[PDB]
Parts: structure tokens; sequence; C-alpha cells
């Protein structure tokens, strides 16, 4: 983010590099998630480690970078839904998914300011917001104290 | 970590910053513009 300042004449190069990095991360995340959930059989542990590792990087970058063109809300929200439905997901996976989805919602708002977006985008943002709060509430009354702590922080800031 | 918490632990900063740390000034404005008088 410090090297991606527009006023400096390096945005083209740093943006090319940014685009490659985020692209590889996104393709790997989607490919891994397809086999991860899969609805068909039981998942292993090393692939869970890889999924957590990739998500920890996507989340870390989505806090200062507008990773919106690579729409991930579907992926994160699906992952969280399978988590509620089964009740066996890893805690850190839940935490970082719950973080990345807050980030995508916040950036979606960041782009609703120019007024270039139609009324459909505002209603889409409302639809994503109400969906998010509902999932966060359940995760505010979980067994894992780390999960409940992350829920509280995110819910308070969103409100 | 204690240096940071002495930077931001003051209640004036505790009541003017997000709980989940947001680094980009865009998102910081998205939050802090909701801080009225």
């Amino acid at each position: 983010h410090a090297l991606c300042n527009e006023e400096f004449t390096i945005f083209n190069r740093v943006d090319i590099s940014r685009s490659q990095l985020i692209d590889e991360l996104a393709d790997k995340f989607n490919r891994l998630l397809e086999d991860f959930l899969q609805e068909g059989e039981e998942p292993d542990e090393d692939d869970a480690y890889q999924v957590l590792s990739t998500l920890k990087r996507i989340t870390a970058f989505h806090n200062a970078h507008d990773l919106s063109k690579w729409d991930l809300f579907a992926c994160n929200y699906k992952l969280l839904k399978t988590g509620i439905e089964n009740g066996d997901m890893p805690e850190q996976i839940v935490i970082h998914a719950l973080q990345c989805t807050h980030y995508v919602i916040l950036w979606q708002l960041a782009k609703i300011t120019e007024s270039s977006s139609t009324k459909e985008d505002l209603l889409r943002l409302k639809k994503q917001m109400r969906v998010f709060c509902q999932i966060c509430q359940h995760y505010l009354t979980n067994v894992n104290t780390t999960v409940k702590e992350q829920a509280f922080t995110i819910l308070c800031d969103i409100l | 970590k204690l240096m940071m918490w002495k930077e931001t632990g003051g209640v004036e900063k505790l009541f003017s910053l997000p709980a989940q740390p947001l680094w980009n000034n865009r998102l910081l404005k998205l939050f802090t513009r909701c801080l009225t008088p």
C-alpha cells in the first residue's frame, strides 16, 4: 500500500505486480474451496492447512487493497454457511473468513460513494449487510472464545 | 506491542478509532465519518 501511491510514478508497475499476486491467490483459493466443501465426502487436514494459509493472505491484503474485482463474497459466505450447517469447521478458518467478508462489505460501500452505481447496487449492499449480521450473531454465541471475540468486534464496527 | 498500546491506549484514541484495525485511510474515513460531535 505504501508503494501503490498514485502520485508517485510507479503505479503502473506496482499495479501489474499486485494484480498477478492477487490473481494467483484468488485462483488457488477458488480451486481449493471447490474440493474443500464438495458436499460429498469428508475433508482431510493438509488441505485445510492450505486453505487457511491462502485465506490468511487474502484477508491480510483485503484490509489495505481493493480486492473487489475478484469477487469473493460468494466464496466466503458459502464457506461460513457450511460452517453453521455442520458445526465442525476450524476456528481460525472461521475467524479469517469472518474478517474477509467484513472487508469486502466495507469496500463495496467505499465504491457506492461516487454515485456512478445504480439503485440495484445499493439494494445489493443492503442484502449483503443483513445476511452478514445474521451469521455474525450466531458466531457471537459460539463455544470458541476467539471466535466470539472476533464476532463482537466486527458486529460493533459494522453497526 | 506496549509502545503501540501506549500510542492508542488513551481513551481519546479508544473512542476515535475502529476496534478491528483498518489501515487504509479510505476505510478509516468510512468509519470515522460516523463520529458526530
